[PDB]
């Protein structure tokens, strides 16, 4: 299972920007795909998530207005459009899925396969 | 005296106990072996993919609130104390419908030790889900196991184990079941292990090989001897038209009433079997 | 002194609590997020429309009146305590007769968090009402319901919500498959809003896919059948002095297409209508008159 | 807050082994029905299942409070403090409300004392059906019920305009019969205690011969044309 | 929201515990689960469930949950662990919300 | 009122009243006078050799203790208050499996009249015995 | 009662008498004799008897519970109940239908072990377990006589 993603972007800020995650191993809609953004400086922060079977998002508080996570079953790729991009958006953007156990005592999340490829701006 | 002695004793253990807590709460886990005696195994039902068990169940474990020094003997207290004291929450992970028997009281055990052990018994009916494959019916194996495990406490509070480990279910060799025949039981202790824990679990399985002599006398033999007797127009001649005609389609109609008397006779299991496989051959022979 | 405070936690509580009034009375609507885990689909009666279905259903809410503080941080409770709080009073609009078990303790839990939020646990076995359509028997294919919500509790006052997306919140157990006949597909979770003459109610839908078995009926029905007439139309290559035996074959397969027609309707439930064994059956017999 | 108050004090004083106006006038209780279901008519017992959701209405003058809370919607909680009519199924064979998850009661009390209980039942009804133009038949078959120890000077049922109403009417576990219609109606019953107001809600059934058509009638008829076959066999 | 130590340190063959603290509606409700990140690259997973450890990572690792902390214990500690370790738990406060720790710089002396 | 009137006379009628003992605990037996309104016999098993009825049982005696004169009606009381009052211990002597239907509550009636006269009836359902000679069947 | 051979099980209904000797419970009055109300007889202390081969059985409580508990002032104890039993009859069938059989009703003491509780039977042993003459609800067997120890 890989999540091979976009190359790396380059952008002024106010631009859209776009990132691609094209996912292979794994039936892409069984699993979900949660976008964790690392800002070079400091720890990892989580984007958003979305299920690649209903379409349902979860972008993170502090991006609720500045993102859209749509997905593409047919090709298999989850590409984030981030918008409004401002000086402090200069990140390695992390393409995760979120692999998930339920069963009798509740559910327990994580990400197994991760990804790589940033953006600057 | 003795009698009273006791009185204030057991009273003094009672009082200022609090239930809600599990011996130790603070402290390492509490260790409970289990017993079995398996007073009976009733009913194996092919339709409801069931059994049903009769047994008695059996609990021990520390309860160092419930130490006492000021006697010697084994307390053996009344049943409406379990109700008082901390009870494992042990429950049986595939039964359906399950009962602690209540004639004339009660049926469960509460005994005290001067250690503090705890000694818990019930005598249990309870009616477990055994999954089943007929594929191989009449000519198959059963493995029915039942499941124990305990429902909030995870490995961290409790421990479950088989109380000599190999000895703990007694009273199986002595079951006598009307269609089947107990060729092995194993004992498993285990630790499952879930999102939010790991929670203990012990298991009992029994194998049940199916006693074949009666589907052999009751099914088998009339279909041979009915294809045989099929056969048996070929040595009539061929002008004997009406003969070998009555002969051949009697048959097949002898074969239609044993297809679809066994149909009924038969537990209702909505899958191919071995059986049908082989009344379905005989009739093509006919 | 290490369970002292414990205790004390315990004990305090429940002071000042009322389990009639649902938390949050004039001030939210209360928010249970559901979720099932279905231990095993249990048998589908096909005489009586209904199926069992054996389940871990969790229910969480938010009690603000239950805030405590102390060195634990998760608190759990007791059935005597779990009896003193109010939870919600979840029923299965179509449920005919649910048994929650308590062997050898009621298989129940509760358990608090320091900020108020309850988690509560029951494993119980609901059976069912699966209103079945058998026009393609046994060809046919269900997709029978389980429907849960909120007894005495409007769309105003308790408003169940799936704890993740609707359908990672209704999860059934890799050998919990109990059915012998049929073949369970899927499943769709869904929420909606009942109408009626008491008021508004949320109500959290879950319909399992059914797909019935074929090969029984084949060589236990279609095949005996199709042999039968057959047979009957190979009494055609017999010379035609042979009356007699050409008789024999023509009333004996009668007989013998009555009765493996007899046996095929016994197995099918009592309906009022045809169907599509029924139908083969009836071409059948009608071809060996 | 308020609403511990209000209910503490509504049944502080309370007695609740005395219906409403005990020696004043009958108690009034307008009763209302919900058929989710009428499950099977099996003729060999003579019963027919039947899901409803059974409301009564009646009149509480010691419930009664003032407060900005036009309306108290409790839980089954309270059902077992205040009074409640002792309604019964007078043609039940084995009648049993659920408890699962949770009691499936409902208790409304309002300003001016009116209160509503609502509970959830399975009812085993039976009625003698008379299986004359069998299959061709077509029965009613009642579900009456009235108060048990409470006589007509003492407790009165009165219908409403929308009482008894049906559901879907095609997921019904009806098997061979089909519903055509029901009626309400209102009788007083001479017992060995006294004068019982019974209600009444009749159901409507009638058989369908699909079944039996191809069962019997078809293979009959083609077994006796068969045997006229004889006839045209030479002798 | 969770914090742990901006960094840790530890001799090799000594064991280390990095931890994590979050509230009551993060860890005391939700399971952590652990991410190394090698210096440069992508992190990767290293413990789930608090316990369970996914296929690869030795048994070396080792996780823990108490109440509303964790930590993960890294014995035998060697050269090839210095890295980052960060920490994350699904909050139940919104129906999709997973809540990253600072993250620990863990330094091998010698 | 006359509602006040009631709750005192029934609060002093159970009030310092021992369950244990019988109408005339020193005097003479009590009498006790049986109804029973058949509402159906269900079913009659030659197998099992018993038939379930289904009846309305009722029970009548005189308890002194239960006397009120400050009002004139035939008091009813809800049927719990059956579980204060001493009831006699009637049994059937050839029953297998009864119960008192409890739908939608406790099928059962206790009312006061004004002279001491007790009333109590229940709705049960029996599955009673009955030893049947088959050898004349079906001619018997 | 019947004896169901497809399940191998019988039935029997019984009054069960048991007569023990607790010396708390003595008194001094005018009566010799006094029966005791349900209510309390659920307070004192009572043999835990149970039926070992039993599979389901009923304490009948239509219209009161079918118990009477009776103390004499020496303080001992009568308790009589009345109860069906549902009990398991193993049954070999290798002469059938021309087999016969020994259906067994076992009792005895949950929970006290010989040195504690010890049951004998109030007279001689096949004195103290009698059938009514009429008492016998079997269509298939015959009850020919009881055997007890
Ligand atoms: C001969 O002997 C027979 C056996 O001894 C005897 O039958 C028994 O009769 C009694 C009296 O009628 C029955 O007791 C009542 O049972 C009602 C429930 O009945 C249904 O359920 C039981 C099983 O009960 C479980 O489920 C309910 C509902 O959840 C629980 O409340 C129970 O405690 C119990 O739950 C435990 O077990 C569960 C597992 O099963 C666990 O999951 C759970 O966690 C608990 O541990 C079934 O057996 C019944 O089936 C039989 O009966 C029906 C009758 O309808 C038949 O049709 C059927 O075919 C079966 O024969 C049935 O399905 C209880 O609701 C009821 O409890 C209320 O009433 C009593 C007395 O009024 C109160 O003291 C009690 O507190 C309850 O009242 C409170 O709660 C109600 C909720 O409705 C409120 O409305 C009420 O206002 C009150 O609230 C107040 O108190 C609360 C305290 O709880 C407090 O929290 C509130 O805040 C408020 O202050 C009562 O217990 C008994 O079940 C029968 N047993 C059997 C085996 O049938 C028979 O009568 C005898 N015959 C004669 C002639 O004497
Ligand atoms: C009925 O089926 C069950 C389910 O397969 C059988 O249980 C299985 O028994 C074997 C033998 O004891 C177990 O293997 C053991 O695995 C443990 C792993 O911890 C290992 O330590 C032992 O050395 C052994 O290899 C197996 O785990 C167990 N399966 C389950 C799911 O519990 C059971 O034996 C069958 N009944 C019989 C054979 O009578
Ligand atoms: C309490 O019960 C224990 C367990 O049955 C008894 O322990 C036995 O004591 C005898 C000697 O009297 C030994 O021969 C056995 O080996 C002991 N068994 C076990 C399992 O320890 C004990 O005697 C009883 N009474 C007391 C006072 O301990
Ligand atoms: C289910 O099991 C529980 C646990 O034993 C039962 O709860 C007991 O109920 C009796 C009767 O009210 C009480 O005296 C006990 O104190 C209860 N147990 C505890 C631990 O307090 C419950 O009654 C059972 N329900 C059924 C229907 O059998
Ligand atoms: C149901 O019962 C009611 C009352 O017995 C029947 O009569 C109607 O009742 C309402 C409410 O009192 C009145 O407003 C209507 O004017 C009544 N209509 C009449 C008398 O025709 C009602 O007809 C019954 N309905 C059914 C379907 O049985
Ligand atoms: C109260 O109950 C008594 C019965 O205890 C009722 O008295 C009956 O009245 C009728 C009047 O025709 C007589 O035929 C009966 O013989 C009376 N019964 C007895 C036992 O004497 C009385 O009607 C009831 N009503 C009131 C208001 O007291």
């Amino acid at each position: 299972v890989q999540l091979v993603q976009s190359g790396a972007e380059v952008k002024k800020p106010g631009a859209s920007v776009k990132v691609s995650c094209k996912a292979s191993g794994y039936t892409f809609i069984s699993y979900d795909i949660n976008w964790v953004r690392q800002a070079t400086g400091q720890g990892l922060e989580w984007m958003g998530g979305m299920d690649p079977k209903s379409g349902n998002t979860g972008y993170a508080q502090k991006f609720q207005g500045r993102v859209t996570m749509t997905t593409n079953t047919a090709i298999s790729t989850a590409y984030m459009e981030l918008s409004s991009l401002r000086s402090e958006d200069t990140a390695v953007y992390y393409c995760v899925r979120g692999e998930q156990s339920y069963d009798r005592t509740g559910y327990s999340d994580w990400f197994d396969p991760w990804g790589q490829g940033t953006l600057v701006t | 005296s003795n009698m009273s002695l006791v009185k204030e004793t057991v009273d003094r253990l009672l009082k200022g106990y609090d239930i809600r807590l599990r011996p130790d709460f603070g402290g390492p886990p509490v260790a409970v072996g289990m017993n079995i005696d398996i007073a009976s195994i009733d009913m194996v039902s092919e339709v409801n993919m069931d059994y049903t068990l009769t047994m008695y169940f059996q609990q021990a474990w520390r309860d160092k609130r419930l130490s006492y020094n000021v006697i010697p003997l084994n307390l053996t207290l009344d049943n409406r104390v379990a109700d008082q004291l901390w009870v494992p929450d042990t429950y049986f992970l595939n039964d359906k419908k399950s009962f602690v028997h209540g004639v004339t009281v009660k049926n469960r055990m509460i005994r005290l030790h001067p250690d503090g052990t705890v000694l818990y018994g019930l005598r249990i009916t309870t009616t477990a889900a055994c999954m089943m494959d007929l594929r191989r019916y009449p000519l198959d194996e059963q493995n029915c196991t039942l499941e124990i495990e305990s429902y909030g406490y995870t490995t961290d509070d409790i421990e479950f184990y088989w109380r000599g480990d190999d000895n703990a279910v007694t009273g199986v060799t002595k079951i006598e079941l009307p269609q089947f025949s107990i060729v092995d039981y194993k004992l498993i202790t285990k630790k499952v292990v879930f999102s939010t824990g790991s929670y203990p679990r012990l298991s009992l399985s029994f194998k049940l090989k199916r006693n074949i002599g009666y589907f052999i006398l009751q099914t088998y033999m009339p279909s041979i001897l009915i294809t045989i007797l099929s056969w048996v127009s070929f040595w009539i001649n061929y002008d004997a038209s009406a003969a070998r005609v009555a002969l051949g389609i009697t048959t097949v109609l002898t074969m239609t009433t044993i297809n679809t008397h066994l149909r009924e006779t038969l537990p209702k299991i909505p899958y191919v079997k071995a059986i049908d496989m082989y009344l379905m051959g005989c009739f093509v022979f006919v | 002194d290490n369970t002292t405070v414990f205790t004390r936690i315990l004990d305090r509580l429940l002071d000042g609590y009322d389990n009639r009034l649902r938390p949050g009375l004039g001030e939210r609507v209360t928010e249970v997020k559901t979720d099932i885990f279905v231990t095993s689909f249990g048998p589908v009666s096909d005489h009586d429309m209904e199926y069992t279905i054996d389940v871990f259903f969790r229910q969480s809410w938010k009690d603000e009146r239950l805030k405590f503080k102390g060195p634990m941080t998760v608190l759990r409770l007791n059935n005597l305590m779990a009896s003193k709080i109010w939870t919600p009073d979840t029923f299965f609009h179509n449920g005919k007769k649910s048994v929650a078990h308590n062997m050898t303790m009621p298989n129940k839990l509760l358990r608090i968090t320091e900020d108020g939020t309850l988690l509560y646990t029951m494993r119980l076995t609901v059976r069912a009402e699966c209103p079945m359509h058998l026009e393609d028997f046994p060809m046919d294919a269900h997709a029978c319901p389980l429907k849960f919500g909120s007894y005495a509790y409007t769309r105003a006052e308790v408003v169940y919500e799936w704890t993740r997306e609707p359908a990672r919140s209704v999860v059934v157990a890799e050998d919990g498959s109990r059915l012998n006949q049929y073949d369970l597909l899927g499943q769709t979770v869904d929420s909606g809003i009942v109408q009626s003459s008491t008021g508004e109610y949320v109500v959290m839908t879950t319909h399992f896919h059914l797909k019935r078995k074929i090969g029984y009926f084949v060589i236990q029905t279609y095949l005996p059948c199709i042999m039968t007439v057959i047979l009957s139309q190979v009494s055609f290559w017999l010379n035609r002095e042979s009356v007699p035996a050409r008789t024999v074959f023509g009333v004996t397969t009668v007989l013998t297409m009555t009765t493996l027609s007899i046996s095929a309707r016994n197995s099918l439930p009592k309906v009022a209508y045809a169907t599509a064994m029924d139908w083969f059956i009836a071409v059948c017999y009608a071809f060996v008159f | 807050g308020d609403v511990t108050v209000i209910l503490n004090n509504l049944l502080e004083g309370y007695d609740n082994k005395l219906r409403p106006d005990i020696g004043v006038k009958p108690t009034l209780i307008h009763t209302d029905m919900y058929v989710n279901s009428i499950g099977p008519v099996n003729a060999i017992n003579m019963e027919y299942t039947i899901d409803i959701f059974f409301a009564q209405t009646w009149y509480d003058r010691r419930l009664k409070f003032n407060s900005t809370i036009k309306v108290l919607r409790l839980n089954s909680n309270m059902v077992g403090k205040i009074w409640i009519p002792d309604t019964f199924f007078r043609n039940s064979k084995k009648a049993d409300a659920h408890w699962i998850t949770t009691p499936n009661r409902m208790l409304r009390i309002w300003n001016d004392g009116r209160v509503l209980y609502t509970l959830r039942l399975t009812i085993d009804a039976e009625c003698q059906l008379q299986l004359h133009n069998f299959p061709m038949d077509e029965h009613s078959c009642p579900l009456e019920f009235s108060s048990y120890g409470y006589p007509r000077e003492e407790i009165v049922y009165q219908w409403k305009r929308s009482s008894v109403e049906v559901g879907d009417t095609r997921s019904w576990r009806l098997y061979q019969f089909s519903f055509v219609g029901l009626r309400n109606t209102t009788e007083v019953v001479k017992t060995t205690s006294g004068d019982y107001v019974v209600m009444s809600v009749y159901f409507d059934l009638s058989r369908r011969m699909g079944y039996f058509t191809i069962q019997t009638y078809i293979p009959c008829t083609l077994i006796v044309v068969l045997s006229w076959v004889s006839f045209w066999i030479n002798k | 929201v969770l914090t742990q130590p901006p960094s840790a340190s530890g001799t090799p063959g000594q064991r280390v515990t990095i931890s994590c603290s979050g509230s009551s509606s993060n860890i005391g409700s939700n399971t952590v689960s652990w991410y190394q990140q090698l210096p440069g690259t992508a992190p990767k997973l290293l413990i789930y469930s608090t316990n369970q450890r996914p296929s690869g990572v030795p048994d070396r690792f080792s996780g823990s949950k108490s109440g509303t902390s964790a930590s993960l214990a890294i014995g035998g500690l060697q050269s090839e662990d210095e890295a980052d370790y960060y920490c994350a738990a699904w909050d139940d406060s919104l129906k999709r919300l997973v809540v990253f720790g600072g993250g620990t710089r863990l330094t091998v002396l010698g």
